[PDB]
């Protein structure tokens, strides 16, 4: 189990398979054309075909904007990458905020590769090489092959290698009576401790006494990987090892950190391309989420032409709250939702619309049912009352101290008294408005 | 293998003839026949490459294909020369200076390629032998044509057992480094098979002579040598822009060794095209740099697009048309795009959803040439995979006009929003 | 087929090294004099094995 | 070991020098054709770096000086005038010419 | 060429010689103009 | 727990201890 | 490749008067010979931190002008071209940037000698001893001319293990440097094998130990530098070359004390010249009024090289300052510290003839016809637009199979392209469409 949050009840769009809403499907309530919306852009997601779309939520704060937008997260499902971002994210003091974006936006592609591997394990009983006839001049002691025995607690099986295996064995330092492990494809050898059936009974030693495997001797599973294109970014940037000095960065963090073009496109989209067209990975594109995109700088939002215009890019899903607004980073250029009309141009925009008040009734008594909450119809009418008067939100947050308030009276339920009381504790944002306007 | 289809992914470069004439649609583009001779021309003129720094500027309204310009361009141009594409807005740094990145964006449309015979042994490996002692060994190599037997040194034993390479093995040696790079297992490469290997990673093996001397091609554009010059760490040119580059004898003594490299011979310079779209995003200090990195010998053909004409420059006060002081201005051969006929609207959207497989009806063709001459193409553009997507969902063939009724009723325009934001939000 | 081989053809010694032996550690758990628990000591003084 | 000290190449000898740069252009033209060449130059020292030059662009030749011993020089003009394969004759011009 | 064809003893031979010393001038340019490193190698280059 | 308290090493000053005898085994 | 190659000098007589058409200039006559004045100023070495200004309107020649300067000098003395931009650093403070431009004007040729020990090194021990570290190495050496024997110092033992040197290969020393290079296996030894990862090279000539002398030329920037970050070479103080190395506000503790006292030291011993040259800020209207005011020390230093500014503003207010206008976007505080240099607005056939000179230089033929039509474009629009007509002209020439430039192909280019001036009327017609 987990807390709950502002987002918890809201578990998918709520979409019969004609790609409408019958009222209030899957935590979602009303809305249903803005709904049918994101349900068309959630198919645009899963046809895995378009690069760089642009959809616009766009409506008064409170609107169900964030709620929605995360909901097209819920119906993708945990597969595909869904990264959220706030509009305020971009500013930062190691990277330049372009550079934010980029990372942001391939951080949204993911690639999950699939990849068997085999191996073998067991305590080595038996380690014994083949001679054979002499392949040259009379030299003797020709090895053709090597026996290997190895034990788990499923069997005993001995197994032939190819005298190379003799040799890294060897180099190994790996001894009858330990633990060792084998790769069939790769080759390598690995000792992985001397068997705890030879117990550390006063051995004080550290190398692990590692106990006798379970299973079968010889075992293989596709192993599954997802990786974004970021984190492969990253990963070849500031790269790990105890090696080659410049590894050793490591006292010091890591500021100056804009990747670079050669990089990210001439030695990276190469290996994705080729794992791809090779059967070993898939593409997994992925949403971007910018809400509060009206934060972001003209520079950002020039930035988002390019990006949005290219063929490597996730569908980003933009959120906005202003009206007609001056844009960040202008001198004095007002425009709709914080937003150039340039951009405006790229986007498509879904309209969110403001509650009715019986809508706003089914939210109080979701998010009652999600906090777990038992309130009883009256209260849940003076909820719905006092929320028709100021914002959805004010009205849906009163639940819990109402709660809390039924609780230390000893009521099971939120009796009208208690939502009546703490409207009275709390105020909203329209009633101190009031409060400083009249003093001074 | 997957690069989905973005905004200009439909454009496979400028529709021109032999002789510079721009056809109606062919090769992705439609209309716009002016701009796209004139882009032709300079384009030839990026190919013919002796005349550095000259400077065109698309101008035009939004949406008038000054970027499907561009990037048709880039396309027609190929790989093997530098198309560097940047946004005006990526030069704004933390980690340098504006113009540093400036100097830095033209250098790596530059490239310098240093093209050199050399004579490598490539065969199948039919017995590698080899003893410990100075360890001492032999090679035999095979062709379809021959074989031959090879007495190995000390340093040729070590790097070959440092590829544990074997019978079957196709590879090359370089008779001037030897570095061994299997190519793969010949047909007579199968293990024993009597256990578990290796892959049955097949491949031909070579014919012709055993030995043979072929071209290698080295290809670096000049921002990578100058990185890799710069400082010891040098894999900055992967790990990040983190740079500073000293002008001292960095600049200079690139130029001078690579123009004595073109001189004598050794190295041709390929002149490629650095494309700087929205470049009204560009400060002042910006522009008075770009005017003298234009007078320069190593500097490319720079191309910009910019969407806005009367309107003050950033950085200061300035009025000036696109946004850019009429000193650079003056460095500069304006192409002016234009606004699209209603056929060349319906074009562009036929050809558009061909690239997205999108089947419609003549009559959704109709309602969606008006919706996009109405609003604006882009929109229109973004109602057909809507559509698509919408006609899919009831399981149809194609977009039929109620498709793009619906979607169009779905989806808002930027008009439609602003006459619908009459609810005073947060203003 | 591309087979492997490897031939000491030195003195034998030299794969000699390898095969024969292998045996087990012989000693199993040890029951103290006392409380004939299973030992998790050994006092150095007399090299008995003890628990408590 | 590059950063801080810079040695001549000595690999492609034809850098610093113009006439081995048009000869390079001049041969190549000719290996089209195939005809093979005689290439005549004093300086018993200059054929050394002309041999040196030819195996750069792995041209098959052979070459005669006043060094060559009598039986060798009729060796090679009959490996040569009766003989294909070869491109290139590099020789003296008192002593082979 | 022209640095060797400018110095004061080259100027001084060809001003005035015994045949011998101003021939050693015109192959010391057979030198110079067949190829360098019969003249003189390229240097190996260091900071200073 | 076991702070060595002014005490304690005020006692070990006292007369030496005695030797080990390690070298007997008996079993 | 070209851009301003057609000036190669500022074609002046032997009195130093303009000769109205020559070494690639073609008007300009009073500026072109003021310059004249300026490089004999150069020349002569005895003045420092003297200042000129050229001002004119945009492409009235005042960089064709400042680069004709570096090629009147010659390739000999520095010529530092700057943008004023180029002051906005992120990684050192504004005013260094400008106070290190001036010592990379200022240059230095010295003369070195430096020892080399080269050849196939024939042996090598190492001289063990009780510290217990190597306290040298023993090499022997051979060369098509001789032989010889030597000791050498543990660094150098550690540079030949860093390269793996083998007895019989052939080595390169520089002995002050401390530099090694192993240059392969001698050409006799590639019998040996049948395949090896060696390079193979003849043996070195001349003697197994040999010195010569070689002309350096630095900047006093390059020595302030080389004290303030140093390679160094015989230390492991590249760790400070590395997980920093950033550019640093060396001062004057060093840059106008210690530095400035070793090349004096060099200078008045005979071991080196000083060669003073030029700096040249273009596009010097955009400075900040911080540089501005800086560059009043910066002139006044008896050390400071010469420097030529080139500006091309009207009155206009300096950068930094919002409130306060001058002439040239300059401060009439420092506009009182340089000579100014007019450029004039050039006349129709001077103009006609910058378009041939310019036709010419990259080998465009152009008919008279075109090219008195390029002479009106000019005047209609500017000199720099009708001179760039040129090229695409020359392509559509190509284009056509002819050979030259002719009327009608000048006409098309000069339909499909637009000037600043022309394109300003389609963003006015149109005015609520282009944003
Ligand atoms: N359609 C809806 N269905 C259920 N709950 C909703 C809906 N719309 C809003 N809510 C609730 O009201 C809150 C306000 O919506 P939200 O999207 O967060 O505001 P904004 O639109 O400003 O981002 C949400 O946190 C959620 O709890
Ligand atoms: N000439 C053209 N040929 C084909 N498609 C075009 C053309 N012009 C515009 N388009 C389409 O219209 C959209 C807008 O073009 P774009 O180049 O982005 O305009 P601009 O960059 O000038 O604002 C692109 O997504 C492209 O698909
Ligand atoms: N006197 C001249 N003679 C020949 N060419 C000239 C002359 N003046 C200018 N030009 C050419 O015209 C261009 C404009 O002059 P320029 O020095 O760029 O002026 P500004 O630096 O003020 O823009 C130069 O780049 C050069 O190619």
């Amino acid at each position: 189990t987990q807390r709950i949050a502002s987002h918890s009840h809201v578990k998918g769009l709520g979409l019969d398979e004609s790609g409408l809403a019958k009222q209030a499907a899957s935590g979602l309530v009303g809305q249903e054309n803005a709904r049918e919306a994101c349900g068309v852009i959630v198919e645009l997601i899963k046809s895995k075909k378009m690069a760089g779309r642009a959809v616009l939520l766009a409506g008064p704060p409170g609107t169900g904007k964030t709620a929605l937008a995360l909901a097209i997260a819920q119906e993708l499902g945990s597969k595909v990458p869904f990264c959220p971002m706030v509009g305020s994210e971009v500013y930062s003091t190691e990277i330049k905020k372009t550079e934010v974006l980029m990372e942001n936006f391939r951080r949204a592609i993911g690639l999950r590769i699939k990849e068997t591997k085999e191996v073998y394990e067991g305590e080595v009983t038996e380690l014994t090489p083949c001679e054979t006839e002499n392949p040259m001049g009379g030299y003797g002691k020709t090895i053709s092959h090597v026996i290997i025995g190895l034990k788990t607690a499923k069997g005993t099986k001995q197994l032939k290698l190819d005298p190379s295996i003799f040799e890294s064995l060897q180099k190994e330092r790996v001894e009858a009576g330990d633990v060792i492990y084998i790769e069939a494809n790769s080759g390598a050898v690995k000792r992985q401790g001397r068997c705890d059936t030879y117990a550390t009974e006063f051995d004080l030693e550290a190398e692990e006494y590692v106990p006798l495997p379970k299973g079968d001797v010889h075992k293989k599973k596709e192993i599954i990987q997802d990786v974004t294109l970021h984190d492969l970014d990253v990963a070849n940037a500031r790269p790990q090892g105890g090696q080659d000095i410049l590894s050793m960065m490591g006292q010091l963090m890591k500021p100056k950190k804009t990747e670079i073009t050669d990089k990210l496109r001439g030695e990276i989209n190469k290996v994705v391309n080729k794992y791809i067209d090779q059967g070993i990975a898939e593409l997994v594109p992925g949403v971007l989420f910018v809400d509060e995109v009206h934060m972001l700088d003209i520079e950002c939002f020039t930035y988002l032409h390019r990006a949005l215009e290219s063929s490597i890019a996730p569908i980003v899903i933009f959120a906005s709250n202003r009206g007609n607004c001056v844009i960040r980073g202008t001198e004095d250029i007002t425009s709709p939702h914080g937003i150039p009309l340039d951009l405006l141009d790229r986007v498509m925009i879904i309209r969110t619309m403001l509650y009715t008040p019986q809508e706003m009734k089914q939210i109080i008594k979701i998010r009652a049912q999600t906090e777990g909450i038992n309130i009883s119809e009256e209260a849940l009418n003076h909820l719905g009352e006092i929320g028709t008067k100021t914002t959805l939100r004010y009205s849906v947050q009163l639940l819990t101290p109402a709660n809390l308030l039924a609780k230390i009276n000893g009521k099971d339920s939120i009796e009208k008294e208690h939502v009546e009381e703490i409207s009275e504790l709390f105020y909203d944002a329209k009633s101190s408005a009031k409060i400083l306007a009249d003093q001074q | 293998r997957i690069e989905r289809i973005g905004a200009h992914s439909h454009i496979r470069g400028l529709g021109l003839d032999d002789a510079l004439e721009p056809r109606q649609a062919s090769q992705g583009m439609v209309g716009q026949l002016a701009a796209r001779r004139a882009a032709g021309v300079v384009l030839e003129m990026i190919r013919e490459g002796k005349i550095a720094g000259r400077a065109v500027l698309i101008a035009g309204q939004p949406g008038t294909g000054k970027t499907a310009i561009a990037m048709g361009m880039a396309q027609a141009l190929g790989p093997d020369t530098p198309f560097t594409a940047i946004a005006g807005s990526e030069i704004f740094s933390l980690e340098m200076s504006k113009t540093e990145a400036l100097t830095q964006a033209f250098r790596r449309s530059i490239g310098v390629r240093i093209k050199e015979e050399t004579e490598i042994i490539e065969g199948e490996v039919v017995e590698i032998q080899i003893d410990r002692p100075s360890k001492v060994g032999k090679l035999t190599l095979k062709t379809t044509e021959m074989e031959t037997i090879y007495d190995l040194g000390t340093k040729m034993i070590e790097s070959l057992t440092k590829d544990k390479v074997q019978a079957g093995d196709v590879i090359t040696i370089d008779k001037a480094t030897g570095k061994i790079s299997k190519l793969g297992r010949s047909f007579t490469r199968a293990r024993d098979y009597d256990a578990m290997g290796s892959q049955t990673k097949f491949v031909q093996c070579p014919d012709g002579e055993l030995q043979k001397r072929k071209e290698v091609v080295h290809t670096v554009s000049l921002h990578e040598i100058d990185v890799i010059n710069s400082r010891t760490q040098g894999f900055l040119a992967l790990f990040s822009g983190d740079t500073g580059e000293i002008k001292s004898e960095v600049r200079e003594q690139i130029n001078a060794k690579v123009a004595e490299w073109r001189e004598e011979g050794k190295a041709e310079i390929i002149p490629g095209v650095l494309f700087i779209d929205e470049v009204h995003m560009l400060d002042i200090e910006s522009f008075s740099f770009l005017n003298r990195a234009l007078e320069s010998d190593m500097a490319p053909v720079l191309i910009m697009a910019t969407n806005r004409g009367i309107t003050r420059i950033r950085g200061t006060s300035y009025q000036s048309p696109h946004g850019i002081p009429i000193d650079l201005l003056d460095r500069l051969l304006i192409v002016s795009t234009t606004p699209y006929s209603e056929k060349d609207t319906k074009q562009i959207l036929r050809i558009r959803c061909e690239e997205e497989d999108v089947e419609m009806s003549e009559d959704a063709y109709t309602v969606l040439t008006r919706i996009g001459l109405e609003t604006s193409l882009r929109y229109a553009i973004q109602l057909i995979t809507a559509a698509s997507l919408v006609c899919r969902k009831r399981k149809g063939t194609e977009v039929q006009v109620d498709d793009i009724k619906r979607v169009y009723s779905l989806f808002l325009d930027e008009s439609r929003s602003t006459q619908y934001m009459k609810e005073y939000q947060d203003a | 087929c591309s087979r492997t081989f490897i031939t000491f053809s030195d003195d034998a010694t030299f794969e000699e090294w390898f095969p024969q032996g292998r045996p087990p550690k012989v000693p199993v758990r040890e029951v103290c004099p006392v409380t004939h628990r299973p030992a998790l000591y050994r006092d150095p003084v007399t090299d008995i094995p003890y628990a408590t | 070991c590059n950063m801080r000290t810079q040695f001549p190449d000595l690999r492609l000898i034809q850098y610093d020098c113009g006439k081995l740069q048009t000869l390079a252009v001049l041969l190549r033209q000719l290996k089209a054709e195939g005809h093979r060449v005689l290439i005549f130059t004093q300086m018993t020292r200059m054929l050394d770096v002309l041999e040196q030059f030819l195996t750069y662009h792995g041209h098959l030749y052979l070459r005669l000086d006043g060094s060559t011993r009598v039986e060798q020089r009729q060796a090679l003009m009959e490996r040569f005038n009766a003989d294909k394969r070869i491109f290139c004759f590099i020789l003296s011009t008192r002593s082979g010419g | 060429y022209d640095d060797f064809m400018a110095q004061t003893t080259t100027k001084e031979t060809l001003a005035t010689g015994h045949f011998m010393s101003v021939i050693n001038i015109l192959m010391q340019l057979r030198k110079v103009c067949n190829h360098p490193n019969l003249f003189d190698p390229r240097p190996v280059t260091s900071p200073f | 727990r076991h702070r060595l308290s002014r005490r304690v090493l005020l006692e070990v000053a006292t007369a030496p201890d005695p030797p080990p005898r390690p070298k007997p085994v008996k079993m």
